[PDB]
């Protein structure tokens, strides 16, 4: 196989590898993590509520 | 024909006396506030359109 075909095949592979990370960070947003350490107040919103 | 009615000195009675002693007791405070649900969900539509049923 030519070097150009390996080049753009590797390019498309890295492109899909970036897209799956773009999906994985959105999965990481659905479990909201504490950005810092410390005390937390009471939850102003509760279960069953819609957030945007 | 006079010089009588010698006033008797008072004995000063009827003092109901309670003695005091050390006694442990717990303390309490009343605070005002409101009641809140354990979980409340207001339903909000996640799509667009008119209600049918």
């Amino acid at each position: 196989v030519s070097k150009q075909q390996y080049a753009d095949a590797n390019a498309a592979y890295l492109q899909s590898k970036a897209a799956v990370e773009q999906a994985r960070i959105n999965l990481r947003y659905t479990k909201v993590l504490s950005p810092i350490s410390g005390r937390i107040g009471r939850s102003a919103v509760t279960e069953g509520a819609l957030v945007t | 024909c006079g010089k009588s009615e010698a006033p008797p000195p008072a004995q000063t009675p009827e003092v109901g006396i309670v003695t005091l002693e050390a006694q442990t007791v717990t303390l309490n405070t009343e605070l005002p506030g409101r009641t809140n649900a354990f979980r409340i969900a207001e339903v909000r539509p996640q799509v667009n359109g008119i209600i049918l049923k």
